[PDB]
């Protein structure tokens, strides 16, 4: 799926290419 | 039944929530790129899973404006997601750590007179244990306030503190959905900050008192799906905070409880 | 009667409010350093005048926690002080400029398909004309989005846009307290951003239509003391925004209306529950 | 020496 | 002989450098956690590979303070890594895009009078390339300046501008290590910004004019390992910027040039002084 | 003789400098709005008084690029103005407080093993005593590092520390211009941070040891006008810091030394090449 | 009595042709000596 | 990876 994080983030489908997750912001979490 | 799920990235959480939603009916996966308001959405309920707390808050409010109910609600996301608003709601109803709030650096300097040292300084809107400080004396207090002052965010000018609670090398994380206790874990760490996000390790917690206290803490808000943080102290159990965009992958793994299923089952109850 | 006044710096409006409050009883001036909770406060109502909107919100909430009513209330400060929550509340009830909200830059890139260019990008929690951008094409949209993204205050991640309204060299600033229209002014500027904090000059506004529209805009919230911002446009009057910590010194001078007196009177009435 | 004008100052 | 490599993460480039350096002597991998000064280090030269440009600059200065030379040097990292200091060093030595620098937004507003629209606004210290803005008119200029101003970094208050250069869907990236041209590529893109970190597709460049212009650009600085950015334009080749913290994994793959090996060879030479 | 003065606002210092420069030639007051490069400036020397340290550095460099000498020079402004660079220049020439520098959070955590507690954390580019922290233990260190980390500015990732020096309720600020000692004061406070900018209070200092030490400290840089910060300790006088955009209004008032005049006289000498 | 950008409760003369006083800018992290 | 700082390259 188009934004799965895998052991980082799948940015694209048509050409499938992985990429590092974005910058952790000060309101990220639970 | 048509169920929307808003997300930033598809974590383990969101994949499990999608599967469970698919057992009830049709699922619509809504990345933030698909969120544009006012707009036309054909949805019975939306499960809010945006990683950013503020983005969760506003997307809930926006779906509400289109007449679409949301889990969690914008009201709950704001009330439970702010530490000060959340402890004010909790303090009526359940034991909480002693706390103080000041509106300026000068007022903040008086907090040790009530709380004593050591105390904990933390931002009102944070998660994952970020910007937590254990303040053992006045020099440390001054350093934290100086750094908070020079940060951009005007929310850092709300100064929220608690007594430092001596925990037994762990804290407790509890899950209550729709008023029903679904499970709890201990989060262990060698550091006083025990978040799994910072390397905390999960063990299953079957303590009946945390179940009871957790339900009561949920009842202070009276809606939604909450992750609840509890401390063990020499005075007994204290409710620290409540979290309205719960992570659960480890808790679910460790307890065998189906947090995703309970979440979805509650969302469709809310839809109808 | 003990009336608290919560402030950051004693501006002309705070001094006026202090004076009027004195007519009705004992006034307690609370500088922010005097604010510590939980605490023992002996007050029948608190008039919230903190310069910072977020400090005003939290002090309102904190005084409510002590059983002390607050003008404005934390709910109103929250809902009226946030541009998006506020337009949502106005959307049913009064005409507003066309607007769009997006939750990411990808979504934000589709906004011109609804609103067209030029459009106005503004932060959700701002005041005095801060960080308003007039965006005429794709290149400036991208630029504005790139900059909002690297600011890392997560409130800037809520992308709120309006259509650019063609104003006649001015906008309108109105005042309604407890449902009563107290007065309105024009703010003139040779730049599209007309704030008096940005050099806008004020003269009185007696347009009967703005009084009516202002009361309706107030009624969308149903409480408190609100400064209201109205645009004259091609399609008539439009309510842009609402402000729960009204400045009014130039407004009161220009119009001769006693904004400070009316605010205090409303506060004594809420004190009497 | 009026303090720093902040992101949320105003009305 | 002992060759140090300072790194943040082990990218493809760092791993290639570690293997090449091992052919010359003992390789010591220095994560940022291992950097503490003053300290006892026994190295003949350090290859500076910190992802942060400022950490790289300070790391270089600190090793220099311990009598250990670095590639690149603190001087070069500072001058080449700052777009304005770099431009000043290139000016009169190689053709560059028309540029302008202002110290206030008031001054910045006059920049179009020299450069015209469209123009490009970029931060003095960035890369990859973040915060680039294509400014087509005054409204966009104002938006960019207002945003720059509310950001915290005081370096954002140095306003550096270039004319907008109409490139033919690509730009050039060449490499000069010591005085030696090691290779060059084309970076293609549909968007005016063409970085490979942003998504640009690499192809080999063998234009002898750019090899020539690249060596001249390096000679403006006179030391180090540099990645040089060149534009094609209606008025010929123009040197845009220089980068003292070179990435090359695509450039090496595409050209088949041994960028890592050349960098290491230059370092061992620097170790010999 | 045309003498430029670059400024942000006209503090007392800038007014005094303007007046003294007028006795030697035509003064050309250059606000930041008047700064645009490249440009044609017809000055024999420029006195750099911008309040922003970084704007001072860049305008110095920019004037130098127009062949116009600057007081202070871009080199001194950078070297002297950065705590770490300056400490590297002072070291071995004068006594200084024990210090340590780390490049990451993990490396910073080992600093206490060298320096012990209490220690002092401070930003490398700061002034006015801002963001100084007295760190008494590991919890405080972690607190400071956590906050540093979340701050935007990559310069906050260069971690500079000193041992905490137990001063006698004051420190010493001295002035050396062109190699000539021109005066010194004590700065008293009840707080360990003594800057006058934070409320510290000037008194005259006539200790002959500080005069000699001050000249040695200046000689480490060998040019310009420096304000020097000195600590009294149980192990004698320590040089803490050096400052290339001196304030002196309290110092001049209290010592009766003409700091503005001396700065100007030095500037006319550098004007003569 | 004041020149453009003079520090006349801290105010800055931001104009003369129309006389405009304004609060001094926020202190930045690189302001000082 | 950590959050890319405005400094990275
Ligand atoms: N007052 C306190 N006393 C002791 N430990 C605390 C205190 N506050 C927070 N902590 C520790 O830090 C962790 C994160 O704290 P908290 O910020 O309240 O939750 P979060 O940041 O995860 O929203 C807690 O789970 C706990 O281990
Ligand atoms: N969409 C718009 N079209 C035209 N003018 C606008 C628009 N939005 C704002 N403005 C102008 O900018 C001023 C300030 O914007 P506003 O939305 O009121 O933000 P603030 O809360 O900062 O005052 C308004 O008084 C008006 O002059
Ligand atoms: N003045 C300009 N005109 C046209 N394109 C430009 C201009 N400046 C930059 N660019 C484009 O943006 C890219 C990145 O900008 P650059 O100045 O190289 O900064 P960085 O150090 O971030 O790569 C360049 O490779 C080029 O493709
Ligand atoms: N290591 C230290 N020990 C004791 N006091 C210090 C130390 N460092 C700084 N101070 C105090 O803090 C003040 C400001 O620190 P300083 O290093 O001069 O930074 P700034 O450039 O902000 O003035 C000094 O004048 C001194 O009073
Ligand atoms: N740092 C450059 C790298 C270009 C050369 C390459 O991709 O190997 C960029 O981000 O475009
Ligand atoms: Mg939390
Ligand atoms: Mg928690
Ligand atoms: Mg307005
Ligand atoms: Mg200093
Ligand atoms: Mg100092």
């Amino acid at each position: 799926e188009l934004h799965q994080i895998v052991e980082l983030e799948v940015v694209s489908l048509e050409p499938l290419t992985l990429e590092e997750l974005p910058e952790v912001e000060e309101d990220w979490g639970e | 039944m048509r169920i929307g799920i808003t997300y930033t990235v598809l974590r383990r959480e969101e994949m499990a929530i999608k599967e469970r939603a698919g057992e009830f009916g049709e699922v619509v996966m809504l990345h933030e790129d698909d969120l544009l308001f006012p707009g036309n959405y054909d949805l019975d309920v939306v499960i809010i899973r945006n990683v950013s707390h503020f983005k969760a808050l506003y997307t809930a409010r926006l779906f509400e404006s289109e007449g679409i109910p949301t889990v969690n609600s914008s009201r709950l996301i704001f009330e439970a997601g702010d530490k000060l608003f959340a402890t004010l709601r909790l303090a009526g109803k359940v034991p909480v750590p002693e706390w103080k709030a000041a509106l300026s650096e000068g007022g903040a300097l008086r907090v040790p007179d009530s709380l004593g040292y050591p105390l904990v300084s933390k931002p009102v809107f944070g998660s994952w244990g970020r910007l937590l400080a254990k303040v053992n004396d006045r020099d440390s207090l001054e350093a934290v306030l100086e750094h908070r002052k020079w940060m951009k965010n005007p929310l850092y000018g709300i100064h929220y503190f608690q007594e430092f609670v001596e925990k037994p090398g762990r804290d407790i994380r509890s899950y209550v959905i729709g008023g029903e206790f679904v499970g709890a874990i201990y989060r262990y760490s060698n550091h006083w900050i025990t978040n799994t996000a910072r390397g905390g390790k999960a063990e299953p917690c079957s303590d009946p008192e945390v179940e009871e206290l957790s339900v009561k803490a949920w009842e202070a808000f009276g809606e939604g799906a909450l992750a609840i943080d509890i401390f063990e102290s020499e005075k007994g159990l204290l409710v620290n905070e409540v979290n309205p965009n719960m992570e659960f992958k480890n808790a679910a793994r460790v307890t065998g409880a189906d947090m995703a299923g309970k979440l979805v089952e509650y969302a469709v109850e809310v839809a109808k």
